[PDB]
RNA sequence: CCGAGCCUGGUGAUAGCUGGUUGUCCAAGAUAGAAUCUUAGUUCAACUUUAAAUUUGCCCACAGAACCCAAAUCCCCUUGUAAAUUUAACUGUUAGUCCAAAGAGGAACAGCUCUUUGGACACUAGGAAAAAACCUUGUAGAGAGAGUAAAAAAUUUAACACCCAUAGUAGGCCUAAAAGCAGCCACCAAUUAAGAAAGCGUUCAAGCUCAACACAAAAAUCCCAAACAUAUA
RNA sequence: UCCUUAAAUAGGGAUGGCUCCACGAGGGUUCAGCUG
RNA sequence: ACCUCGGAGCAGAACCCAACCUCCGAGCAGUACAUGCUAAGACUUCACCAGUCAAAGCGAACCUUUGAUCCAAUAACUUGACCAACGGAACAAGUUACCCUAGGGAAAUCCUAUUCUAGAGUCCAUAUCAACAAUAGGGUUUACGACCUCGUUGGAUCAGGACAUCCCGAUGGUGCAGCCGCUAUUAAAGGUUCGUUUGUUCAACGAUUAAAGUCCUACGUGAUCUGAGUUCAGACCGGAGUAAUCCAGGUCGGUUUCUAUCUACUUUAAUUCCUCCCUGUACGAAAGGACAAGAGAAAUAAGG
C-alpha cells in the first residue's frame, strides 16, 4: 500500500473501530439415544439373570469364540454406554447397582444358567474375573454366584 | 479536483441529546455568536482565507461578536473548521449607555456589566 | 455440466467499450445458483493464467456428482494480453451441489491465497455472518468519530486531503484495496 | 520513512473535532 | 598561437549569451493566455505599482442553466464586509518546483507527458533527526513574564482428544486377478456399534490411519542517543 | 579443413586476372639464442 | 508525418481547457443573383488582428470549410499569384571529426530463492527436482510514427567489506550399509593458482588446486602506473552520398600535466595438504573402505 497523507493517516487513526467493553467478563460471571432407551427398557424385563464383565483385554478371535461358546447357551452377551446407563439404574431402580458399572461394562444378560460352565470357561484364562450381578431384582455378588451356581 | 464543500443540511440539525450536551435551548436561540479564530488560515483555500477576513478573524483567539443569522451563519460554515463559536450570554442583558465602559467578556461567553 | 467450463483466452469480436477495480464491486456480490464460493477482499486483474489455474485447481479435487461449479467473472477481455477487472466483494467462483463448506475450505483458501488480490473462501452462510458482524461494528461502535461524519461534515477541512470518492467510500476503500476492519 | 500517529496527535485531532461538533451544535439554531 | 598572417583603422563592431551593476530606511509587490525563423528573446493580455475620478464590488439563499442517455460550476436578493470599476502613467514577472485530488496520453494501476481544482515554495517562526514543498503559525521592537499550537510509533503467533474397528462375501461386470484403492452400479445386511471406505501401502492380496463402539527472510567502512515495564492522569 | 603451441579470437597453407627482383626505423608471424 | 481551419474523442453539470495525441474533411460544392443597403444592441477561440449575431429603417422579392500588409492589374467598381513553415522574410540547400566563439548540461517482462502441491521422481510428492500462480529480492522497458537503426573501459598495485559459502570447521536428513555423493542448518578466523588465443569486459582451451565463490566498494583504486577504445588531427578498405562529407564497420599510426596546503594514514596464539601410525581397523557378504587421536614431511602466510 502507497504512503497515505500524513494527515489521512491520523484521519484514519482517530476514526478506527472502538469495540464495546462490557463492565464484568461474561466468562468470568455467572434417535438412537431413544433406541437405546427402550431397547435397554425392554431388557430389562427380558433378562431373568444378569452379570456383568469387563471383557477388553481379549482379541477379536478370543471374543468371537467366547460369543460363540455363549451363544452356544440361551445367553445373550451386551455392552452398552456406561454414558446411558447410569441413568437407566435410577430408571429401573437399581441403587446397589450404581457402584458396579464404571469403565468398561459387559452384561451376560440371561433365563438359564450356563455360569458353571461359563466359570470353568475363563478358568482356563486366569483373567477377566467375575463382577457382581443382580438377578431378578436381587443383588449378588460373586460368592453369592457361585454358591447359586454351585 | 479539490473544490468547495457542500455540507449536508442534516449536519446543522441538532438532537435533543445536543442540547443536553451544550446547553442551548433550540426555543428562544441565542442572539449573538462570538467566534474566535483558533486555526490558522495558511495552507487554506483562499475562500475560506477570504471569508476569515470578512468575518474580522485575521487575528488568532481574538473574540468578535456576530449576529446570529442565516448568512452569517453560512459564512460561519465554510470556515467552522478554523473557528471555535459559543453563544453570547447575557445575564444581565446588554449594557446600557450608563455601564457601556463598564463591561468584560467573561472566558464562559458572559458579557458582564462590572468590572 | 457440473464443471468448471474452459474459457476463451480473447473473445472472437472485440468489443470498443461498454478504473474498474477501485471501489466495492456492485455485481456478483450475491450467491446465485450455488452454497460456496470464493470472495474478492480487494479489486485487481485476473489474467488467463489465473483464470486457467483456478480452472485446474478447481476440477481437480472435484466431485461432478456431487460439486457443481461456474465462473462468476467472465473472460479475459480488457486489453493491456486481455484480463478481467475484479472489485472487492466480487465472488470469482461460485459451488453447489450436496456437500459441506469444510469439504471445500481447504483447496477454496489455497486457490483464494493463489489469486492475485486479497481473497477468502466464503459460503453463505460465512457471508451472512460476516456482514452481519459488519453491521454490528458499525452499530456498537463507542467511537463517537467515524470517517463517514467527519469527511461528510468536512469536519478540520480533511476533504483537503481526502478525494471525493471517499465520501461515498467511507474510508472503507482506499483505492483498489479494501479495508474490512474499517468501520 | 514512514511515519506513525501517537496518542498525543490522536488527542490533539480528538480535541479539535469536539470544538468542531460544538460550532455545528451552535449553528444549528 | 594559419581551415587562412600581422598591424592600424571602420570600432565603444555586434552579442536574444556570460559576468558585473556601488548610501540608509519604509512601503506595495507572484506563475498566468496568445503570436512569433518562436519557445535562452520579444509584443500584446493577465498580474503588478503610483496618481486620479466615481460608485458599487466580493461572499451569496432561493429561483434559474439539454437533450442525446460525481465532487462541483455559473448567476445574485440579503448579509458579512470595503472594496471595486473607470481615467492617466508605467516598468517588471510570465513556455516554474513540489504536495493533495480528478482525468486523459491505445479500454497503459506504478514511472513519465500534459489538462484541471486547491495548497505551498520562492517570505517569518515552532516542530517532524538533518529537512524548499509535511504539520503548527504568520505583520515585524524591547522584557530575566504568562497561556498555548503542532509535536512521543507500535507490536511476540503454532501441544493435544482418548480408543481401535468381527463379519454375509474377494458384492458383482469385465478385468490374468484387480477384492477399497484401474474403472461403474446398487450402496443393502448381522449383532449394539458400522463407509461395499475419506485418506497410506500391495500386479492383486497383505500391512496402516479417519469415522463407529466403547471412556519467514537477508549486504556490503562501524550497531547506532542513553535508558526505562506501574507514583496520582 | 591442415600445420604451428600442452593450450593459437593470433600466424601460415589447402581491360582485368595475375607475377613481390630488390628495397623498407612500414604492418603481422616464427626458429634459435639472449637476457632482471 | 505534421504545421491553417472546421467536426467528433476530450473533459459527466457556465466557459476555458488532456497540449502532445486519435479519427474525419476544406482550401470547397450546391443554391440565389436584394443570397441588397443601412443600423440600435451584443457575442468572440482568453491580447491584437481577425471572426460572429442582430432589432428598427430603406429597397427588392414573396442560403446549407480558410490567408494580413505591401505590391501588381482594373477608369473604377473590384481582381490576382505567392504566402500551406497557412500572423505570411519578395527571392537562399546540403555539410564540418579541420572547425571557431558565446553559453548551457551531463504497471509489464525478465531473472533468483521460498510457498500450493501440478507433476517428475524405479512405484512412492515432500530423498531430490519442479510447472502455472503467490511471496519476497534483483535488474530491464514505457504514452508513442507500436517503420528501421542505433545511443568511457580494463589491467597492474594495494585491497576494505557482505554472506546469498567455492575450500577449510560443526551439525540434521538422505531414494546414503563404509566410501561416498545429494540436500539443508550454522560458520566470514583464514584461504581462494599459473598459462595459450583474444584489447577483451568476457569466453574457450591447457595444467593444477582443498578451493580456483557470488558480489559491493564511483574500473573499489588511473594527483599510484599502464593499456585500450569512443576518436583526436594522417591514410587505406567497405557502405551511403552528385559532392562536400557521413557511417563503433574493419586495419595501420598517434604527447595531458601535477613541487601535497588540509584531512586520513605511516610497527593491531597460522593455515592447508600429503604420507605414516591408529586402519585393512570400524563398517561391509565381498568388493571397497573409515572415523576421532598421534607422528613426520612439505608448502604457503606472518615474524625474524
Ligand atoms: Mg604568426
Ligand atoms: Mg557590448
Ligand atoms: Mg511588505
Ligand atoms: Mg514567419
Ligand atoms: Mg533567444
Ligand atoms: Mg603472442
Ligand atoms: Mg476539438
Ligand atoms: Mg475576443
Ligand atoms: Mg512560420
Ligand atoms: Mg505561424
Ligand atoms: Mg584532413
Ligand atoms: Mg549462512
Ligand atoms: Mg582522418
Ligand atoms: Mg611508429
Amino acid at each position: 500500500r502507497r504512503v497515505m497523507h500524513f494527515q489521512r493517516q491520523k484521519l484514519m487513526a482517530v476514526t478506527e473501530y472502538i469495540p464495546p467493553k462490557p463492565a464484568i467478563h461474561p466468562s468470568c460471571l455467572p434417535g438412537l439415544i431413544r433406541l437405546l432407551r427402550r431397547e435397554i427398557a425392554a431388557v430389562f424385563q427380558d433378562n431373568r439373570m444378569i452379570a456383568v464383565c469387563q471383557n477388553v483385554a481379549l482379541s477379536a478371535e478370543d471374543k468371537l469364540l467366547m460369543r460363540h461358546q455363549l451363544r452356544k447357551h440361551k445367553i445373550l452377551m451386551k455392552v452398552f454406554p456406561n454414558q446411558v446407563l447410569k441413568p437407566f439404574l435410577e430408571d429401573s431402580k437399581y441403587q446397589n447397582l450404581l457402584p458396579l458399572f464404571v469403565g468398561h461394562n459387559m452384561l451376560l444378560v440371561s433365563e438359564e444358567p450356563k455360569v458353571k460352565e461359563m466359570v470353568r470357561i475363563l478358568r482356563t484364562v486366569p483373567f477377566l474375573p467375575l463382577l457382581g450381578g443382580c438377578i431378578d431384582d436381587t443383588i449378588l455378588s460373586r460368592q453369592g454366584f457361585i454358591n447359586y451356581s454351585k | 479536483k479539490f473544490t468547495r464543500s457542500r455540507i449536508p443540511e442534516k449536519v446543522f440539525q441538532a438532537s435533543p441529546e445536543d442540547h443536553e450536551k451544550y446547553g442551548g435551548d433550540p426555543q428562544n436561540p441565542h442572539k449573538l455568536h462570538i467566534v474566535t479564530r483558533i486555526k490558522s488560515t495558511r495552507r487554506r483555500p483562499y475562500w475560506e482565507k477570504d471569508i476569515i477576513k470578512m468575518l474580522g478573524l485575521e487575528k488568532a483567539h481574538t473574540p468578535q461578536v456576530h449576529k446570529n443569522i442565516p448568512s452569517v451563519n453560512a459564512k460561519l460554515k465554510v470556515v467552522k473548521h478554523l473557528i471555535r463559536i459559543k453563544p453570547l450570554k447575557l445575564p444581565q442583558g446588554l449594557p446600557a449607555e450608563e455601564n457601556m465602559s463598564n463591561t468584560c467578556l467573561k472566558s464562559t461567553g458572559e458579557l458582564v456589566v462590572q468590572w | 455440466k457440473p464443471k468448471l467450463r474452459f474459457i476463451e483466452r480473447a473473445p472472437l469480436v472485440p468489443k470498443v467499450r461498454r478504473s474498474d477495480i477501485r471501489g466495492p464491486s456492485t455485481e456478483a456480490t450475491e450467491f446465485t445458483e450455488g452454497n460456496f464460493a470464493i470472495l474478492a477482499l480487494g479489486g485487481g486483474y485476473l489474467h488467463w493464467g489465473h483464470f486457467e489455474m483456478m480452472r485446474l485447481t478447481i476440477n481437480r479435487s472435484m466431485d461432478p456428482k456431487n460439486m457443481f461449479a461456474i465462473w462468476r467473472v467472465p473472460a479475459p477481455f480488457k486489453p493491456i494480453h486481455y484480463v478481467t477487472p475484479v472489485k472487492a466483494g466480487r465472488l470469482v467462483v461460485e459451488m453447489g451441489g450436496r456437500c459441506e463448506f469444510e469439504e471445500v475450505q481447504g483447496f477454496l483458501d489455497q486457490v483464494a491465497h493463489k489469486l492475485p488480490f486479497a481473497a477468502k473462501a466464503v459460503s453463505r452462510g460465512t457471508l451472512e455472518k460476516m456482514r452481519k458482524d459488519q453491521e454490528e461494528r458499525e452499530r456498537n461502535n463507542q467511537n463517537p468519530w467515524t470517517f463517514e461524519r467527519i469527511a461528510t461534515a468536512n469536519m478540520l477541512g480533511i476533504r483537503k486531503v481526502l478525494s471525493p470518492y471517499d465520501l461515498t467510500h467511507k474510508g472503507k476503500y482506499w483505492g483498489k484495496f479494501y479495508m474490512p476492519k474499517r468501520v | 520513512r514512514p511515519r506513525f500517529v501517537s496518542l498525543r496527535a490522536k488527542q490533539n485531532m480528538i480535541r479539535r473535532l469536539e470544538i468542531e461538533a460544538e460550532n455545528h451544535y451552535w449553528l444549528s439554531m
